[PDB]
């Protein structure tokens, strides 16, 4: 968020210091201003880079799921009484984007959780206001079975009991990886195969590291079922704080195609331009 | 406790133990001699050298040491000067790549470590040699690309086989257009790196944000990157992970005053340093073929 | 209790907003940070790394390496432009793409001087003069040399030194630029010509390839957060 | 807002100072008080300024646009899901009359947004309560195309999410111009023809900037669709503060028609008054 | 948390309310400003400029340029006026369009003295004494000279100086006067007349014209902000 | 932190970072003569000279220099008086109007500097030459209008053309009356500036709020207005943006005492100040008829 | 009374929040402690006591 | 570097200043006329580039006049024929 | 009064008269004769 330097003045040159030839061989960035290649006045500038922090980058919240939940009869076997969604940022992309500017990371993480609901029919009389259950299940933990299991106790888990018509839920948590960095790219595999061991042994998905590494979140509605169904989404908005990150990348050029770094579609992305055109 | 700010003053108090619940808080060059080891590389066509991200290979500091096991250090053993089978630049080719330390990982005692620690930290010095005559022209980028994570080949995700994604010394080549394998009784599992989208989906004229060099055969005939360890841990996994990937894209197209087509060689050379193990058992044979 | 009174504002969700809320886990052992080489503090530290321009969107070359090369060769003297672009570094196809250009198009204003940098390909044995000139708009676009030297310009001489970089100075009459092609905050001109011509010996390339990279001075600055338009998603 | 200056007593006056002659061809205002033409007792004066201020001028929340979004199936073409207004201060006359007083302006802005919803029809059932987005859309930001595309994620955009029901929501905004004030009046073209260039290039709005000076709000009704259609109207509310105005205008006399200073209609603004009647 | 009770008022939205709001674009880096000329920070500022008196707002000369002109003649002494208004400077159609009058219609109470100026423009060869009357109300309003005379009132010579000012002094017996026609807060009647008459010499128009200017002395001020009636829309 | 303020006090605190959040804070003179480069004007009949806004012409400040290149100040070669074509004053005359800078793009070297360059500014002197005799009547209203926007002559908005809108040193006239352009196959696409609306929906009797003298027959016989430049920025572009317009209106008729009708000239004779380039390039040349 | 203005959050409840509540029972006399022995502090405490492991878990 | 124009060369032969003396503006002990001159520093002061002309075998040689040559390049042009001096 | 407390401080004030409304604050061996 720094200032910027100022322009000084600078007259004509003539002189063997040549500025604007270079070797871009050596891997360095010519660091040219312009009074380096003409003449340029005084100018006392004013602009900062507060806006193009990396906190100020991330300092927004961004959708990264959209959780379907119902409140219906439980005998009614199309409805999703729950519902379990594995925590990632790979599930939406603009964010996604963001952080894959770099290769690690490190930020506390501030969700939202914007609850609406609504009727899908009118001939079933209405519904008193319903609080919704949002239960972190970490690894390891049991995953809920139904909507009304043993795990909902959350004696242990963190659960976020939400009131329809009240501002979105809100909670925060620290930087939690088991690594000194969130990892955006693992040029690796969780396993490594052996020689000898059967073509089903030691495989394991290119880049993955834990087949669960930050938990789920299982949400539910609390409210015993009306007798016309309910459908709700939970839409969930993360927000990095306190953003640290290493190794920037070139930013994704063409359509996400699953979690890793694969591409199928869209490897056209420059349209057609003349060369001596404008 | 209350923290005033200037903006004309704004009061902030934190009102959580926690400071994740805290709000966001907005405040000549040409001729080099290289010595590791019993290895030497002498050149007089250089560019200089880049050390990325300035930061030099460095051991493990006891304020960062995960392990507490006494390391391996076997120095002049290991940190020494490998070279890799020489690949032949053509007018066709489309690039190559390797990754560290996978693309060492039969080299001598380096290699032994290597398989038999459970946990392995190296930088590297890497040396692109690639020489022709002041008639020939073209242009190598030499990119070290941290977490060098590169696109399959099927529509199954993330499913390239570890035997591909390690293919040792040899490397792999970037393609000119993307493949998609079709075979479903027994795919291949592999790569299908193209060389525009630097095989993972990205503009490969943004390459130049990882550390660089160009081999400007007008110019020079190598290219060194010092590269330190990079990783999101202090010590990790030689077997299971490769911290740095090479990639080399001829970024402008070989060409000689021939008919025939001309092919001159590209040889790396890539020495460990600061090479730190951990975690001694038997030694690791990974599956091959 | 204390008498209070809400608000307006009162219970909505600012995506921007910045306020405290209650920690989930409580009392959490944070791993604290290692030193990571290559931290990165501002996105304009990225605007700032030289990063190949797709000088060349034509139809046969566009998504292929061949888009970052421009072809020169020895032919005889000609005022005719070698390349052409428009300083819209962030709407501009040959611009956008870059690492300046996708950075920019997460924001609405951009403002500072741009640095492009020209790498010539050739042999060692090839020899020339070349001229890349920046003029300011509101007039009509250079369309040979004659026109294109009044303006900005750099005389290039093709030597031991095979790259030239031309500082684009920041003209503009507001103090931002919006990153959409708008003629109010048009950013000007940038061609190439060749100077004297290039001429090789025998038994050399009489025709070879020039590289161009694009990247932001020191007192480049962006402002107004946005989503881009290079990314987007389907149901 | 300064206090007034006390009316001094004032006797007799035979002399040659003529403050009562002057000539109005200077261009200058005669700064005569009536202690100059008349004789005049000493008031301690105690009225002041204070609500004539630039600032108490402009004190006000005014509303600018009527932003109208359904709630309802989207198989229904006649309902819209979502509406983009562009922002502007002339779709209403009072504010842009207020501003227009002046022909420059700094200020920063504070937009407040009430929000009203209605059923249309009474034998589809009911709705549960509503929850609103307004993303803001900078220009050059890619605009929503369906009421439920990626761009709602609005990872970089800053968006408001409003409950139904909960006081209107407001937010606030610095000075974002690119020049150094608002013009509020333009007198020239974003582009300048040039001879030569065929009668479709070089044409302009006359008066215009930007096409796009200040982006657009998105707004749309988070909920999925309930059985009967809802619609709601969001009254945008602008207030400048921290005002700052140069180069006093003649306020507007006949009525505004267009985003220009073109008249049309209701050009008597004037009534009939005899010469000679009070 | 703290215990806290709402009061009324609580989730009302007041249009006039000062409050603060979170910031929708945290860290913009705004424009600074530049020493722009003609800064104003009064609405009063501007009602102290002269502005000219639709003063003839008669059939054939409302909406025309000609409302701004008085027409003055040479012919024998009369006392009947030249012409006739109400200070009424928010209401009286002969005011209300002033700027003055403008910025009163924002406001719903006014007090202070105003200051009327008179501009002869007939040839320089043209002399005459005119008279300017103020008359506080309460009476019946002047319809000779006899009667405005008895008021405040100036006698104007016209010669080297063209304009002459009558101060309207500050009469009420409120201490604020109301911005609509109200018989309460009337202000009294201002009258001009001919003090001997016009008088040219031969090969000289011998009718010319007057132009009134009104403006706020310095002891004016203004409160009530409010609507003004000068501008509808339609939908 | 707290601010305690007076109304008996009220305690006033910020909770945001950003001053956006902040809630509002309630806290002879008839004989002259001018010289410029190498021009001078004479007058004996002056009625002083108003510098708008009071306010003189200066160069920018290197406080607010938006570009960075070296400006180009010529100096007298372009700050001097020009005399534009003269116009008559007739009984029926509505007023005329001039746009600055585009009155004198084709004036000399101000003209030649004003097309090479990208960005241009420059105050102004302006000399309005109105003389008659003792035994006529008249009087002009001389306003400088900063941003000086006109209305069209069409139902579409905003649509008077750019060659319509930059008459050049010829200027326009204002009408006595709206009339509505009908031709939808050729649209003037021209003005309709309505004299008694100042051209631009506002009364003219409120035009003095503008910067202004009044040229009456019997007192004086020329005006002067000493305009800074005035704009929302340091320097813009001088062939996209007129910064100031002159407007001459008929205050009260001509007369004189003739059954003929009188005519007299009005001169207007304009010098640019502290005029100020930026953005050297190739020569613009905008498109005409 | 006091402007305030209602975040995110609000009205939610987080099972592992950590804010004052009313007492229901106020001014209770409690029962004062007894140094009983064998107080833990960290559930680490627990798992650092050495504890028999099922080494043998065939079918019988 | 002069004005807005830049020229690089790597394979020059030094340069040679004729008779060793620098250009100079007019100093006031030697100065004819008495009007204000006009100097516009950048907007004439820059390399303007001339028509190539092309070397062969039987080339005999070329000439230009100085200011002759430039009387047609922008500002210095419009300058030079706009003034008697 | 007002308790201010590492994590960067924060500010913890107890509004009632009972601690229970307090929030949870987070601060040879083998010869023997008996
Ligand atoms: O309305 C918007 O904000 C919103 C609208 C569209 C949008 N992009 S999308 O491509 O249409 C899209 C649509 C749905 C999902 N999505 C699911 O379908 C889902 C199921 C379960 C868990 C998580 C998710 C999840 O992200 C992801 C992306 C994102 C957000
Ligand atoms: O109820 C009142 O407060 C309100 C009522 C009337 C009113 N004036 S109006 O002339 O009737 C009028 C009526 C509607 C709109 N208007 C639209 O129709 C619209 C559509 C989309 C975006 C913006 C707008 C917008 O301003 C503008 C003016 C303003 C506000
Ligand atoms: C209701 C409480 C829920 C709390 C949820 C806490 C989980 C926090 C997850 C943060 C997400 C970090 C981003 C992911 C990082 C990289 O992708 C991984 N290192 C690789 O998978
Ligand atoms: C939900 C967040 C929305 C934030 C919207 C920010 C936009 C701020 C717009 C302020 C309006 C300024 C008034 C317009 C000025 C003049 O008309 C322009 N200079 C000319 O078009």
């Amino acid at each position: 968020a720094n200032n910027l330097p100022d322009t000084q003045s600078s007259g004509p040159a003539h002189s063997k210091e040549t500025p604007a030839l270079t070797a871009v061989e050596t891997g360095a960035t010519n660091p040219l201003v312009p009074s380096d290649t003409v003449q340029t006045r005084h100018v006392i500038q004013k602009r900062t880079r507060s806006e193009s922090t990396v906190e100020s980058f991330f300092a927004r919240g961004a959708c990264v799921a959209i959780i379907e939940v119902d409140n219906d009869a439980p005998t009614k076997r199309a409805s999703k009484l729950f519902s379990v969604w594995k925590i990632t940022y790979k599930d939406t992309v603009q964010l996604r984007r963001k952080l894959e500017f770099f290769t690690y990371s490190r930020f506390d993480m501030e969700f939202t959780f914007v609850v609406t609901s609504n009727y899908t029919d009118a001939n079933n009389g209405h519904a008193l206001n319903q609080v919704y259950q949002i239960m972190y299940i970490p690894p390891g933990a049991p995953i809920p079975g139904k909507w009304n299991d043993y795990t909902w106790q959350t004696s242990s888990n963190p659960s976020v009991f939400y009131t329809y018509g009240a501002p979105p839920a809100r909670i925060s948590v620290p930087y939690v990886g088991i690594a000194n960095a969130y990892s955006h790219f693992y040029d690796g595999f969780a396993k490594v195969p052996l020689a000898g061991q059967a073509s089903t042994e030691g495989d394991s998905l290119y880049g993955a590291a834990s087949l669960n590494d930050f938990g789920s979140l299982a949400v539910r509605v609390v409210n015993d079922h009306n007798p016309t169904k309910l459908t709700s989404k939970i839409r969930v908005y993360m927000k990095p704080k306190h953003v640290r990150v290493w190794c920037p990348r070139p930013p994704r050029a063409v359509p996400y195609y699953g979690p890793g770094v694969d591409y199928k579609d869209g490897l056209a992305p420059l349209p057609e331009k003349g060369l001596t055109t404008y | 406790g209350a923290q005033v700010s200037s903006q004309i003053n704004y009061t902030t108090i934190n009102y959580y133990r926690d400071s994740a619940s805290n709000a966001a808080s907005k405040q000549s060059d040409r001729v080099m001699q290289l010595t590791l080891g019993n290895s030497t590389i002498t050149t007089q066509e250089a560019a200089n050298s880049v050390v990325a991200y300035g930061r030099w290979p460095e051991y493990i500091k006891d304020s960062e040491a995960n392990p507490v096991d006494q390391p391996t250090e076997p120095d002049v053993a290991a940190c020494r000067f490998y070279t890799l089978d020489t690949v032949t630049w053509r007018k066709e080719s489309r690039g190559w790549w390797w990754k560290l330390p996978d693309a060492l990982k039969d080299m001598g005692l380096f290699g032994q470590n290597m398989f038999y620690h459970y946990l392995g930290r190296a930088g590297y010095t890497v040396h692109v040699q690639c020489n022709a005559s002041k008639f020939h022209q073209g242009a190598l980028g030499v990119f070290a690309v941290p977490e060098m994570c590169l696109a399959g080949d099927s529509t199954t995700h993330m499913f390239t086989k570890y035997e591909n994604a390690n293919p040792g010394e040899k490397g792999g080549e970037f393609k000119g257009s993307f493949t998609l394998d079709t075979n479903a009784t027994n795919p291949a599992r592999n790569f299908c790196p193209v060389d525009y989208l630097f095989g993972s989906g990205v503009l490969a004229g943004n390459a130049f944000v990882y550390p660089h060099q160009i081999i400007n055969l007008r110019t020079n005939n190598c290219a060194t990157l010092v590269l330190p360890y990079v990783n999101s841990l202090s010590i990790d996994s030689m077997t299971k992970h490769n911290n740095w990937g090479i990639a080399i894209l001829p970024l402008a197209p070989l060409d000689f005053a021939t008919e025939s087509s001309t092919e001159i060689p590209i040889t790396l050379t890539i020495a460990p340093m600061c090479c730190e193990f951990n975690g001694l058992r038997n030694i690791t044979v990974p599956r091959t073929q | 209790g204390l008498p209070v009174l809400n608000t307006p504002g009162s219970n909505q969700y600012l995506t921007a907003d910045n306020y405290q809320s209650p920690c989930a886990i409580p009392e959490f052992d944070v791993t604290p940070p290692i030193d990571i080489p290559g931290e990165v503090r501002n996105m304009m530290e990225l605007a700032e790394i030289d990063t190949m321009i797709p000088l060349n969107l034509t139809n046969q070359r566009k998504n292929t390496m061949d888009m970052y090369r421009v072809e020169l060769n020895d032919a005889a003297h000609s005022d005719t432009p070698i390349l052409c672009l428009s300083l819209s570094p962030a709407s501009d196809p040959r611009l956008a793409h870059t690492m300046l250009g996708e950075i920019l198009n997460y924001y609405t204003h951009w403002a500072g001087s741009l640095k492009f940098t020209f790498l010539f390909c050739g042999s060692m044995m090839a020899t020339g003069k070349l001229l890349v000139s920046y003029a300011p708009p509101g007039a009509e676009a250079p369309k040979s040399r004659k026109e294109a030297m009044l303006g900005t310009h750099v005389i290039w001489d093709i030597g031991l030194q095979s790259s030239c970089t031309m500082v684009v100075p920041w003209i503009s009459n507001t103090t931002y630029r919006q990153t959409i092609n708008d003629s109010f905050t048009e950013g000007g001109y940038i061609s190439m010509f060749y100077q004297t011509r290039v001429v090789v010996p025998l038994s050399t390339p009489r025709k070879m390839d020039i590289l161009g990279f694009v990247s932001a001075c020191n007192d480049f600055s962006v402002r107004l957060l946005r989503d881009t338009t290079h990314i987007s998603q389907e149901a």
